[PDB]
RNA sequence: CCUUCGAUAGCUCAGUUGGUAGAGCGGAGGACUGUAGAUCCUUAGGUCGCUGGUUCGAAUCCGGCUCGAAGGACCA
């Protein structure tokens, strides 16, 4: 398995170039959610030489996704022409044609097909978009030939079979005929025993030599679920909730408290007791308290920071743990 | 005798300008320095390290804004200003609430002190001179606060002002008791007449204390008689003890007062460059890949391109606030560093010229104060 | 071919119940000059997917198509 480095715009969100840097666990692939890269396309139409220098980190791989896990899927906006990708670009009408200019403007290392089969948030309609999502993987196949420098780039396939599971698992087996990069999961976003039992029977038959896919599952419980389903590749939206609405997170891996109350003014400890974490060693649980108290943006930086260290060491204790 | 914490080795011969060194327990600074006000500072972004990053060896505090939240008895419990925002260097204290609302906002002082109010009724807490200075004792910053009636304010009440600023300054001196640990700067306030701040100049220079200011002059009146107030007010103290400038920050402002001969001087979304200040907000050069400034050694610059923030501007709001801030104070401390450097070799004279140069190029384009002010000191463009 | 829902500032959504559009989040001009009286003021940015009808006036009422999500497979 393996973790996505969630990027807003390049860097973490609230995190600069320094303060990130300053992250341990910092994975070698950064995250960018095509969501948020609209007008970044038009500034590198003509900038021709990647985001990694627009970014001033060209040495990390580049993935583009679609969804922004934070908000990664309605009851049904996706079709298979184009994505309502929820973020901050990319909902006009982006077409074939328009994903195609998007990510030769972008030049990411893998490129995310476009998703479909809105049925998992019978046979026939099932059968319709597995036809459907079949014939959108052969035309970016097609069309991803056509560019030299484009050629560089990787496709990641996606899974789509509507409600019933054996029309998913004939369009896992069509689409897996195809040599695509990667594997998606649509439809999952986080889960229950119902959902639980179709992305089981769905991974069931995927071939072992290319890398899964979810969106919309950050939850450490649906997060362990997933893999013990057999979902490689994951999502990290639940630290910037728990930070957006003032929240620090609690669980031990080796929920969420909220700090807007006065029981926490007295208390010299940090939000970890003793740990060897980044918040053991940055301030006292006070300092942040008076600061939510306050207002200040300098607490949402270190909760930021303080969340996005101990979901990363986590997902590598995790990974640790499954691979030994 | 209060001990004189500055010493003197180049001093400007065509102008006022000094260059020295304060001694303090946790740290040196060099004068003249450009202190940023620390809670703008802190809550726009920036962390203690970044900010340390940069070189910054002085900062800003208010003790009323503390008072408020969590208390004073929590904040020496604890000893809170020194282990709570982890600054390491130098920090300056402020009474605060005396703002340009004066008055108007605020309720009127007492015989004991001034009076605070608050949304909660029992959040309100005394601050008397004696209470002032075991707060700030509390707080244990190098350079202690005196509470004084700081006014934006004409007439005879600037008079009652100074008559109780006076009075307050004995009960502090009366109620210091430790002299030697922390420093205390006095206050000089009249208003906009000179005879009275002459006056003023008369007795402050009469009690030893350890430091001086000025205050109650930005935004009340123009540059050109500020200058003049802040030039005549530095001709009369001597060179033995600090003197300290409030309502500056500007490059011209800060070249200025320099060569009158100061020493001290106190939402992002604007750069400060060696063109002048330029707000990143503008559109004119998002497209364009170049540094906001190539020979400036902050990492927004020589890491990040302005395109590359003009995406991000709002796009992650903190972070483009905290490089645009953490720029621009880097930006102010290289402007300090080099001031320093053409003082300490004797460049100033000619070297002013070129920074007008810098933004203006020649001398027609130069603020006319500004140019009275180097005329009158013995510097011709 | 058939049935139910869905398309709005860079973008999630309120409005969708007829008043030409707002908030969160993007983004525009300017102020950082002793910030907790709340990161502030000004304000750029929407042919509301397309076409057509209704009305003094339509993001809104009404039909369908291009692209559709969801149901029975134009065919299995
Ligand atoms: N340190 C200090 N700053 C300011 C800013 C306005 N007035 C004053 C003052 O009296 N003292």
């Amino acid at each position: 398995p393996g973790c996505l480095l969630y990027t807003r715009t390049g860097s973490a969100p609230h995190l600069t170039h320094q303060t990130l840097r300053n992250i341990h666990g910092v994975p070698g692939i950064a995250q960018l959610t095509l969501s948020s890269l609209a007008e970044h396309h038009e500034v590198l139409a003509e900038y021709k030489k990647g985001v990694g220098s627009f970014i001033g980190m060209p040495e990390s791989l580049f993935y583009c996704s679609l969804h922004d896990p934070v908000t990664p899927g309605p009851a049904g906006y996706v079709t298979s022409k184009s994505v309502s990708v929820w973020g901050f670009g990319g909902r006009v009408e982006m077409t074939v044609s328009k994903f195609m200019a998007i990510q030769e403007a972008l030049q990411p290392d893998w490129f995310q097909c476009l998703s479909d089969g809105e049925a998992s948030c019978s046979i026939k309609r099932a059968r319709k978009s597995v036809d459907r999502s079949l014939l959108f993987l052969d035309s970016c196949l097609r069309l991803q030939e056509e560019s030299e420098v484009l050629q560089k780039s990787v496709i990641i396939g996606v899974i789509e079979g509507g409600d019933v599971m054996e029309e998913r698992l004939r369009s896992a087996r069509e689409t897996a005929k195809r040599p695509v990069g990667g594997f998606l999961l649509d439809g999952f976003q986080g889960v229950t025993e119902t959902r639980l039992h179709l992305l089981s029977s769905v991974t069931a038959e995927l071939p072992e030599d290319k890398p899964r896919l979810i969106c919309g599952v950050s939850r450490p419980d649906e997060v362990l679920e997933c893999i013990e389903r057999g979902v490689d590749l994951f999502e990290s939206f639940f630290p910037y909730q728990v930070t957006e609405r003032g929240c620090a997170l609690t669980f031990t891996f080796d929920f969420e408290i909220n700090l807007k109350e006065k029981k926490y003014q007295e208390d010299f400890d940090p939000l970890v007791r003793g740990c060897s974490c980044y918040c053991c060693k940055n301030h006292t649980r006070a300092y942040i308290h008076h600061l939510l108290m306050t207002n200040e943006l300098l607490a949402g930086v270190l909760l930021m920071m303080h969340n996005f260290e101990h979901y990363f060491g986590f997902f590598c204790s995790i990974r640790e743990a499954l691979k030994n | 005798s209060a001990p004189r914490i500055m010493r003197l080795v180049a001093e400007c011969s065509r102008s006022g300008a000094r260059a020295g060194e304060l001694r303090l327990p946790h740290g040196t600074v060099a004068t003249p320095v450009f202190m940023p006000v620390g809670t703008q500072a802190t809550m726009k972004g920036i962390t203690t390290e970044q900010l340390d990053s940069l070189g910054c060896r002085i900062c800003l505090g208010n003790t009323y804004h503390l008072g408020l939240r969590p208390g004073p008895e929590l904040i020496r419990k604890a000893q809170g200003l020194h282990g709570f925002m982890n600054w390491p260097h130098n920090l300056l204290t402020d009474s605060g609430g005396f703002q340009m609302v004066s008055l108007f906002s605020l309720s009127e002082v007492t015989e004991e002190g001034v009076h605070f109010r608050s949304p909660y009724d029992g959040e309100e807490t005394l601050l008397s001179p004696e209470r002032s200075v075991e707060i700030q004792n509390a707080l244990g910053s190098d350079i202690i606060m005196q509470l004084d009636h700081v006014v934006s304010v004409t007439g005879p009440l600037v008079e009652e002002a100074m008559h109780r600023s006076v009075r307050w300054l004995d009960r502090c001196i009366a109620a210091h008791k430790h002299p030697d640990k922390q420093n205390l700067f006095a206050i000089i306030q009249g208003g906009l007449n000179a005879d009275l701040r002459t006056t003023c100049l008369k007795e402050m220079t009469k009690r030893d204390v350890p430091g001086f200011a000025i205050g109650g002059l930005s935004g009340g009146e123009s540059k050109a008689q500020f200058w003049k107030m802040v030039a005549l007010s530095t001709s009369m103290l001597p060179k033995d003890k600090p003197r300290y400038l409030m309502g500056v920050g500007y490059a011209t402002d800060l070249v200025v007062c320099v060569a009158l001969g100061c020493d001290m001087f106190d939402r992002f979304g604007s750069a400060l460059v060696p063109t002048g200040n330029l707000q990143l907000k503008k559109k004119q050069y998002a497209k364009d890949f170049s540094p906001i400034n190539p020979e400036c050694p902050c990492p927004t610059c020589q890491t990040h391109s302005r395109a590359f923030l003009h995406a991000l501007l709002h796009s992650d709001n903190t972070t483009a606030l905290h490089h645009l801030t953490v720029h621009n104070i880097a930006y102010q401390l290289q402007l300090l560093s080099a001031v320093r450097s053409s003082i300490l070799e004797q460049r100033f004279p000619d070297f002013v010229r070129n920074f007008m140069r810098t933004m203006y190029g020649d001398h027609s384009l130069c603020p006319a104060w500004a140019v009275e002010a180097l005329a009158s000191v013995g510097i011709m463009l």
